[PDB]
Parts: C-alpha cells; sequence; structure tokens
C-alpha cells in the first residue's frame, strides 16, 4: 500500500495555455506528487511525477507565495512550478514534500548500505573532446555535438549547471533508445555524453522521399513502440517528447530515439507544439498514453507526408489539436487509417494503448500483424532503408 | 553521525597492528563495512570488507595477512594488520557504501612501516 501524506488544492503553472490552473495535487510516500482536475475519488505510477531527490525552491515572481521542485530526470533537468494563497500553507507544502524526500533518501540508503556485495571500491574530462555543433540549449544547459579526440568517435553532450542539480551503470537494455555513454561534472558542470546515430535525421529521410510507405511506416512504428514498451513497462517512465525530429537511423537503418532534450521554461516552449497530445495542452493528468498520441502524430507524418494538425498560429494550432477530427489522404488504406484514428483519440481513455495492457494493445493492432515483436527488440527485423 | 579511525603509528615491518573503527551516530551491524588506504601520491584503495552476513573478501596485496572483522557490539570495525611491509605505509579509512559514493571520510589513521 501506499499512503497520501498531504494533499489539497494548488494553482499549477500551465506551460502551454491558461498559465495557472488549480489542481488537487496529492503527495504519497512513494514519492509520487500528482495533480487533478477535480479531488480524485479511488494505473502503475510513473516515476515521472516522481519528488525524489529534488531541490525546493521558495520564489514571490511572477506570483507570491510559489515555490518550484526541480528535479533531474535521467539527463533533464525539469522545474514544477505551483502557488498557494499564504506563506503558511507554502511552508506545509514545501515540508511535507521535503519529508517525503529526506524519508526515500534514508530508506534506499539504508538498503543499499546493507546490500553492498563489494562493490565497495572506489573516466574523462572536457579536454577530450572536440566541439562540432551546437544541438540546442535549454534554460539550465546545452547540448553538443562532439567529437571524442581518442577515437574520433561521434557523440552528443549534454552540458547542464552543476549548481540546479546539487549513471551509466543505470543504462536502459534497449536498442532503440540513447544510451549514456559517460558522465562527469566539472568545477560547475554536469556532462552527460551519449550516442550520436549517424545514419540521418529522419525528419530530413522523409522530407526528402515525402512519404514512406505503409510498410517502411510499419517498420519505424514498430521498433518505436518497442522502445515505448520498454520505458513504459521496465522503467515506468513516460517520453512525452515523441515528435519526428527525435528520430534518427544508425548507420544499418534502425532507429534511435534522442535524448537530446532540455526544458526551455525560463529563457517558444518545450514541446514542439504540433506534436503536443490534448490532454497535455489542458494540463489534464496524463500517464502513458501521451506517448502513443505521439507514435499517432508521427506515423501520419510518415505515411501521409504532413502533419495532422498544422496552423502557423499556434493559438489556431491547439484548437485543432483539442477540437477537430483528423480527416485521411484518400490513398491511405483502412489498417493505417484504423491505427491512427485509435492513436490519436482526443480522450487518453479510449486512446489506442490507453487502457491497462498499454503497448500490448498496439502490438495486436491489425496494422503491425505477422511482426515478431521479439525479433524487433533484437534488431532482426531488416531495415527497409540503409543509409549511406 | 560519523566514523572515526584509529590505532596507527610507527612500527617496523613484518609485524602487526589492529586499526579500528568507532560508528558514533551509524550501526554497523546492517551496512557492508570496508577499509581503505592512500598512499601520498597514489589513489585510494579498496583493502577488505566484510558483508552484513560476515563474510569476508581481501584485495590480493592483503590477502592472507590482514583480517577485517565487525564486532556488532562495540559498533566498531576492525583490520588486523599483520607482518607489515613498507608498501604498506599509508593512511587507512573505513567507511560504508553510502558514505563512500558521497565522498565522505573520516579523519583516517596513518600507518607508517
Ligand atoms: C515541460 C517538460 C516536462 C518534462 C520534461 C522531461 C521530458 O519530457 N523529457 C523527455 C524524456 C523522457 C524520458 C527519457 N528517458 C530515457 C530515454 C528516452 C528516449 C530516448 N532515450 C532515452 N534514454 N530513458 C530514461 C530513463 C529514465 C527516465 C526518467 C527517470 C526519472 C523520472 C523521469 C524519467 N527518463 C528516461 C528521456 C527524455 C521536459 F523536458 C519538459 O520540457
Ligand atoms: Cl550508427
Ligand atoms: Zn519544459
Amino acid at each position: 500500500d501506499v499512503a497520501i501524506v498531504k494533499e489539497g488544492w494548488l494553482h499549477k503553472r500551465g506551460k502551454y495555455i491558461k498559465t495557472w490552473r488549480p489542481r488537487y495535487f496529492l503527495l504519497k510516500n512513494d514519492g509520487t506528487f500528482i495533480g487533478y482536475k477535480e479531488r480524485p475519488q479511488d494505473e502503475a505510477p510513473l516515476n515521472n511525477f516522481s519528488v525524489a531527490q529534488c531541490q525546493l525552491m521558495k520564489t514571490e515572481r511572477p506570483r507570491p507565495n510559489t515555490f518550484i521542485i526541480r528535479c533531474l530526470q535521467w539527463t533533464t533537468v525539469i522545474e514544477r512550478t505551483f502557488h498557494v494563497e499564504t506563506p503558511e500553507e507554502r511552508e506545509e507544502w514545501t515540508t511535507a514534500i521535503q519529508t517525503v524526500a529526506d524519508g526515500l533518501k534514508k530508506q534506499e540508503e539504508e538498503e543499499m548500505d546493507a546490500s553492498a556485495e563489494h562493490t565497495d571500491m572506489e573516466r574523462v574530462t572536457m579536454n577530450e573532446f572536440e566541439y562540432l555543433k551546437l544541438l540546442g540549449k535549454g534554460t539550465f544547459g546545452k547540448v553538443i555535438l562532439v567529437k571524442e579526440k581518442a577515437t574520433g568517435r561521434y557523440y552528443a553532450m549534454k552540458i547542464l549547471k552543476k549548481e540546479v542539480i546539487v549513471r551509466v551503470l543505470q543504462n536502459s537494455r534497449h536498442p532503440f533508445l540513447t544510451a549514456l555513454k559517460y558522465s562527469f561534472q566539472t568545477h560547475d558542470r554536469l556532462c552527460f555524453v551519449m550516442e550520436y546515430a549517424n545514419g540521418g535525421e529522419l525528419f530530413f529521410h522523409l522530407s526528402r522521399e515525402r512519404v514512406f510507405s505503409e510498410d517502411r511506416a510499419r517498420f519505424y512504428g514498430a521498433e518505436i513502440v518497442s522502445a515505448l514498451d520498454y520505458l513504459h513497462s521496465e522503467k515506468n517512465v513516460v517520453y512525452r517528447d515523441l515528435k519526428l525530429e527525435n528520430l534518427m537511423l544508425d548507420k544499418d537503418g534502425h532507429i534511435k530515439i534522442t535524448d537530446f532534450g532540455l526544458c526551455k521554461e525560463g529563457i517558444t516552449f518545450c514541446g514542439t507544439p504540433e506534436y503536443l497530445a490534448p490532454e497535455v495542452l489542458e494540463d489534464n493528468d496524463y500517464g502513458r498514453a501521451v506517448d502513443w498520441w505521439g507514435l499517432g502524430v508521427v506515423m501520419y507524418e510518415m505515411m501521409c507526408g504532413r502533419l495532422p494538425f498544422y496552423n502557423q498560429d499556434h493559438e489556431k494550432l491547439f484548437e485543432l489539436i483539442l477540437m477537430e477530427e483528423i480527416r485521411f489522404p484518400r490513398t491511405l488504406g483502412p489498417e493505417a487509417k484504423s491505427l491512427l484514428s485509435g492513436l490519436l483519440k482526443k480522450d487518453p481513455k479510449q486512446r489506442l494503448g490507453g487502457g491497462s495492457e498499454d503497448a500490448k494493445e498496439i502490438m495486436q493492432h491489425r496494422f503491425f500483424a505477422g511482426i515478431v515483436w521479439q525479433h524487433v527488440y533484437e534488431k532482426k527485423l531488416s531495415p527497409p532503408f540503409k543509409p549511406q | 553521525v560519523q566514523l572515526q579511525e584509529s590505532g596507527g603509528g610507527l612500527v617496523q615491518a613484518g609485524g602487526s597492528l589492529r586499526l579500528s573503527c568507532a560508528a558514533s551516530g551509524i550501526d554497523v551491524r546492517i551496512k557492508t563495512m570496508a577499509w581503505y588506504r592512500q598512499a601520498p601520491g597514489k589513489q585510494r584503495e579498496l583493502l577488505a570488507s566484510v558483508l552484513v552476513s560476515g563474510s569476508t573478501n581481501y584485495a590480493d596485496p592483503v590477502k592472507g595477512r590482514f583480517t577485517i572483522s565487525r564486532d556488532n557490539a562495540k559498533n566498531t570495525v576492525y583490520l588486523q594488520m599483520n607482518k607489515l611491509i613498507p608498501d604498506d605505509t599509508a593512511v587507512y579509512y573505513c567507511n560504508t557504501y553510502g558514505r563512500l559514493r558521497r565522498d565522505v571520510w573520516g579523519p583516517g589513521t596513518q600507518v607508517t612501516v
């Protein structure tokens, strides 16, 4: 059992629309801090909501009595901002959150301290890398393409301000996710060195080819489903960032989902607007099903050569996403249409993959009939396109 | 809370010394304990560890000559050091896994052979 430690109403800062919305938050002793559109009445917790290893800031801008939960999630620093009516309310909340997180560090350290099996033993610096290209900036860091001097190999390096936080063994065993190769700290930075595939950007391949056949999109979609299934069920994590720009190919033509993002909240949104799920736009409560929406948008784009929702005005784009039904090119087949309609259900509870079975729902869809999912995971499907 | 080493000093090669680590505010029963040493120019070296089960392991340079033991009662770990060679000269530290990964160390105790 997981018990509620503190609960109540808070104003949640919005990223895309309303800016400040009232939500009913539960802080639980497993570390989850989750907001709901109304007092829930009653799925497995997602680590995205954990307050474990957070740092807590009080602040008076842009609103008196606001507090921030800042957390490092894998290689990305995220910040969750809230506001209450009184400075007293805020002290109750920050105190409860701290107490929960403290109790998690304590029980964990005690457990590892007890289970250490002559792992009581006691690799790199900035200088070993050549800068080549800025890949992106965020509020607390930057991502750059680097060449490792000693080997000639290319990596993406994520460089974070160390002070806002204060792993390579924790790497996921999945072929199509971005593996962390090194992690190191300087005097003022924490840097993550991660793989960089050299088969090109799928965004660029799709642009040049105009559209992918249903069979080519089925191959890429299967590799993506396999990776998201792993994240969801082995890591208890949602990706939240699936867009075409975040798909690359390796030299053999297999997919790599990239981990190059940084939050931009605090010095143009974070998520690319055309890929955002309705419940993310509305800061409604969200779960594993947000990734299946992203899969829908990306496979719509591969098989149709254009987005399912677009407008240069992002408020009209948001309204398309929330309100308009999808139309399909006249040449798309019914298995593809069935998959895409299912993935792009606006209600996460009705969306394909949104039930307790998660990715299994999608793996069983008739669009994927004949895919051997064990072969997908082992890179035994032969790629329809080999990059140069 | 804190770990504190004692029992070091000057000693002639082939001699013996017993190091102790008084754990004040921690519980050595609940944790893998290990001994370490570090020489002026070198990095810190794992020497020995005792599991909560009592199982011991040792690194090669010391296997046979040192023995690490845990006294649950006195909340202390020990390193019995036997037949000391010059290359044993160093400052010796005891530690838990958690403190180890956070680079938190007691004051250490100097052994000179
Ligand atoms: C507004 C906002 C909100 C959240 C975030 C963070 C975010 O969306 N980042 C995207 C992201 C999520 C998860 C992971 N991730 C990977 C991974 C994904 C794809 C490709 N390669 C990899 N390696 N692997 C992970 C392991 C563990 C975790 C994790 C741990 C604890 C808590 C949450 C997640 N995440 C993993 C990578 C990227 C925002 F950026 C913004 O802007
Ligand atoms: Cl590659
Ligand atoms: Zn963000």
